[PDB]
């Protein structure tokens, strides 16, 4: 097999070719940032709450950055919902909406980023090859914007103009591509339940579940965006995620230390 | 149902493999595009072609994930875009970046008759996992863009007459029969290499506006012109959308 | 006095509250703006509205100073701009960034009849201290820019008939008096809620070109159309400059 | 009372209404970079001379950054004055001038940035989103462009086309917003006198003064722009600034320790 | 012989020293440019002038290499570009950055009749070594770009009637004779002060399209208009272009 | 007559006047990054080969990064040739080609940047914005795009449309301006031979050469682009460069230590 097999197939076959797809699917796997963890700070879950929920989690982040490398994503929250209600009633397609809610993720990133400035952790631009914020044993952290940059090219849903891929997927997708050891979602609920947490019937806390079981239980989209689960079965580097309750202090640092607090969702 | 943002736009897409053939393929295409400028309001999007396969081979030998490979392939579509815009420059044409295609197109197409861009979407590091070859390529990006704007149609310009039962240049080249008309669903279930992305068939399922896309051969002049008038010169791919 | 840089420009500003009322408010205003495009050369600047009030509450709850809050609200006006630019896109309209509003505006109004931008000025972290609410907001950014270019007039489109001496939707509606005409000096002595930036009164004090600004109700069709013709449909404000 | 109250009134009132502004005026006050010092390297006073004037302050800067976190702003100088005479005689408004003078403050920043490169201190890109340079005990510094980004939205004066708000206030306003413990102006004179200094009628050095006194003694514009005083009367985080002499070495470093040499203007 | 990208373009260049004379010099030049806009398709590139010298003395006084001084002078031509762009703004003229000049020029010249830019090339840190004053200055950047586009001609507008045997301003006025016409090769051999870059003479040797360049006095009106029609009002130059 | 009179010489003289140019030739010489070296990773020579050549040099750079401060430029390689073969056949001038090959230098830079990301070495968001990567003794390196930014203003060649100044010159010229002690070229061959390395039975490696002998010897372009040696004869800061073989490990670090391995080309 040695010098190069594909110097034939990449030149002479279409990229939809199954004979080509398999040979690319067996190639070296490189992890760009294997020892870094990505977090999502929910826009509605955490940041739209303000000082009460945010400051404790801010104190946590500084404490973790020493022993951990942290990639901090932000969420949209209620302001993105208003933009969707206004725009969705006008009839504008999902592509227009995607860039509307990206602003709100940037706003939260700006706000969140300014609380952490004195510690030396910036908001990211022209980064992703920029490992200096993450590389410095003093900082080892960054703040970025949860939303994926699809704006007009956003894949729409089966029905409705609300963008299917949002700060969950944007944060997840950044971990998957960069090799991150973990992916943590920080939200307002203890994790996944078998009914709607605020109004439920028997609701049984699910400490662990796999995707196909989630699809089973009608849970496709309870805590995380539904495409993110299908993205979880396709992910090559991060085969599982964790949903923790930020409203309960210490849970962020715990799961960063590797404990199982909250729900963990597995691809297989 | 959403609204059509630029209902009067015709979005064309020029394959990356067409550009790889040099002046012989391109120069007849420019002269045909100069002819079209007064007739339609055109957004012309370039694919990547072979050079992207070279970044893949190199990028694959280094182990880089698909999300690193996507922005590097989109870079070539940007390079194919710069060439076509340059040959058409004296006609008022220039290449515009993703943010201008996303935000300012309606102004710039009001200023001039046409513009050039890269069909590749700005997915860059957020490209989907599962495949080591980026799922969303020029064909997929050009439809996504055409179908958001509400454009009158998307036309796909390649080096083969249309879609066949197998690569008409490939190992089965003899055994390949042409398919003058096909549906996105029939294509999504039939396997083999295709001139279009498997992602084009997936995005067509959620398509709100564009009911058809034609794949025509840009190596035969006049087929682009005729396709843009609705004459059937190539493969008509139905997206499963109904008109009204 | 300085020179008029764009003497043929009409600057209109659409309150952020009008956009917050949704399709019910917007579709009448888009259709009215669709009519004016051939009549005027229009720069449409968007305000922020309710969403900006939510960013302040959070931004204030976190202790952030006024200079951090200004760019966070200007993003909302920017998002209201992107909404209006899209609905008028098929008319050739696009949203343009602050840096192009400063340099290249003359080209784009030569390309098209109108453009959209954020009324908010780029003060972002250099916003003035003293108030925990940024002094220079959309109304002020719209006037500062109108008076920099030398425009023929600035029209402020809001959800109320005009200015009332007491808040019409706010506190007591029994003493709310409509003021068909008023002065920047008369208002600068009035302490109370206004559908205006208090900083708008400051920029009007130094105004070199624009002698009048009318505040009109964007929820009654035809009032913007008439306001741009100088007909008195709403509140007039004298800025104390004479090309009279 | 509960930090609820302004969010309903923030939903329902005009923000010019006193009942809303007041409770917003009383919230936690967060200092983004409380331990950082802002300096102004004068365009006319310092940089227009070159090697004689610059290198001494360059060597000083290195000595302080170890024990201090420093934000280095620059001024425009004579080239900006040339642009002002040319444009103002053409009839161009104040707003146009603001972007014309921004170049030279950027020019001087570029020049200064190259002398400081080997010491590792950058010039701010991406509008300055990066806090990484100041946080690192190795670097602890940045170079920026004193001019605020008002450009065409610059507030004009009562008379004349010259922009009222310039590199003095642009550096000041960044200290005010960032929490910075200090704001230092580095100019060519030891501080304040009572006359125009160049006339040199042997006036009296004022060691310390307050803004309102400045209005009293007719020293109205004197060295710091007239608005820089009114911005100081409203300023919350920096209630006083310091005016020091660059030409005499040691004045910067001594002032960096908090010593009283030179003048000080206070809001009270 | 490459192809002409914009064969219908006229490139004009405005010395920075002309702008330094203030309203007296500029207002006659702007009003003359207002006349030319409907007649030609114009790209206006400004030189730097005296302000670039002030940064040189300082930047040189600090020992900075030639590559550090270039971006600081190009900023002055950029600021001279912003000034001239403003006075012509009301006619649809604007200043555009290097990146839009390189990619999108043809669209904006389809949008408007003319645009303004800096003549200086974006060489900044890649400026050549050997001389402490940047080899490629406004004149060289203006020609290099003109000859890439294929412009119909390049006309240089300065504060002096043309090229003389010696600078007729400095200590020796005695030996200075006017040169109504000269060749690019002749100048590269004869040494002495020039109103143009000795590097401008180098780019002319490899010039593929433009066979001549005229140097005219911009302080006497009517000379630019006549130059753009080919009338000989000043010093011409032979670049050595030909069919073979 | 002296070097201090210039500020009268610049106002009252044209910049082509030799008494101004000669008087300009003697001014302070300041080295912005004297302790940094610039290297070139050939796009065709090294990176287009893939893992075999690339991974070893990555390990070298990290191993070297501690004792030296590195600026890593990249080359275009084969993809730029196709762009040039395609573009030159359309009749497009060099200026157009210049930006076409700039992409590939950007591409190759990105690829390399992700292999070096985990080690903390970024890719630049513009070339003059960061000396900070070099500042941090932990990073001491950056990856950038060898192509010079001439794009449409690129000077054409004597013959042909192929841009004369390419990734070789782009990397060299940045060392020249920033003071960098060395310029190391990392390519696939041991250095210079008096004929083409691929096909010679008889070609003798030239261990050391000066330019004047090189054109004399009829080698105007074997190893480096023909104009950069003219850039070497004009250079005030980097009077010599080094060309080494990447395919043989260790040659980079040895030349980084100052060894004579490979060909060395001198201006004098
Ligand atoms: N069913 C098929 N039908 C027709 N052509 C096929 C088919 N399968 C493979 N091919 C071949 O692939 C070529 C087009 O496919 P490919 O996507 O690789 O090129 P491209 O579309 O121009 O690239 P890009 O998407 O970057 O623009 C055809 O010219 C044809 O040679």
């Amino acid at each position: 097999n040695s010098t190069a097999e594909l110097e034939e197939l990449l030149m002479q076959r279409s990229l939809t070719d199954p004979q080509l797809q398999a040979a690319a699917a067996a190639a070296a796997d490189f992890r760009i940032l294997p020892d870094a963890t990505v977090i999502k700070i929910g826009g509605q879950s955490v940041i739209d709450r303000g000082r009460a929920a945010v400051y404790p989690l801010v104190d946590e982040i500084v404490a973790a950055r020493k022993n951990h490398k942290l990639l901090i994503g932000t969420g949209a929250g209620t302001r993105a919902r208003h933009l969707y209600s206004i725009a969705a009633g006008l009839g504008l397609p999902a592509g227009v909406l995607a860039q509307l809610g990206s602003s709100v993720a940037d706003q939260n990133a700006a706000m969140l980023g300014q609380l952490l400035a004195k510690h030396g952790i910036p908001v990211v631009g022209g980064a992703g090859l920029s490992a200096v914020p993450l590389s410095l044993a003093e900082v080892n952290a960054v703040v970025f914007s949860g939303m994926p940059p699809y704006k007009l090219w956003m894949r729409p849903a089966a029905e409705g103009v609300i963008p299917p891929y949002r700060t969950d997927a944007g944060c997840f997708l950044l971990a998957e591509q960069f090799g991150c050891k973990q992916m943590i979602f920080v939200k307002d609920e203890d994790g996944l339940y078998t009914a709607n947490p605020k109004t439920s019937k028997d609701a049984t806390f699910i400490p662990r579940i796999s995707v196909d079981e989630m699809k089973a239980k009608g849970l496709h989209d309870s805590i995380l965006e539904f495409p993110v689960l299908d993205l979880l079965q396709s992910a090559q580097h991060v085969r599982e995620v964790q949903v923790v309750n930020g409203l309960v202090p210490g849970n962020l640092t715990r799961a960063l230390a590797g404990e199982h607090v909250g729900t963990i969702i597995t691809a297989s | 149902r959403p609204i059509r943002l630029l209902p009067w736009l015709q979005v064309v897409k020029i394959g990356g493999r067409v550009m790889d053939r040099g002046a012989d393929a391109i120069l007849p295409l420019v002269e045909e595009l100069r002819k079209l400028l007064p007739e339609h309001r055109l957004l012309i999007l370039t694919g990547a072609g072979v050079r992207a396969r070279h970044v893949f081979s190199v990028g694959l030998d280094l182990g880089l994930p698909v999300g690193s490979l996507a922005p590097l392939a989109a870079s070539e579509a940007g390079q194919n875009g710069h060439i076509l815009a340059a040959m058409l420059a004296s006609e008022g044409v220039s290449y515009v970046e993703h943010p201008t295609v996303a935000d300012q197109l309606a102004i710039h197409l009001s200023a001039t008759r046409a513009v050039v861009g890269s069909a590749f979407p700005p997915y860059h590091h957020h490209e989907f996992p599962g495949s080591r070859i980026p799922p969303h390529r020029a064909d997929t990006g050009a439809f996504l863009l055409a179908d958001a704007f509400g454009a009158a149609g998307l036309t796909i310009v390649e080096n083969v007459d249309g879609i066949y039962t197998a690569d008409p240049n490939g190992p089965d080249r003899g055994q390949a029969r042409f398919l003058p008309e096909t549906s996105a669903t029939d294509l999504a279930k039939s396997e083999g290499p295709l001139p279009v992305d498997r992602a084009l068939l997936d995005v067509m399922a959620t398509a709100r506006h564009i009911e058809r896309v034609q794949v025509v051969n840009g190596l035969v002049p006049g087929r682009l012109t005729a396709a843009l008038r609705g004459e059937h010169v190539g493969t008509l791919i139905r997206t499963g959308v109904r008109p009204a």
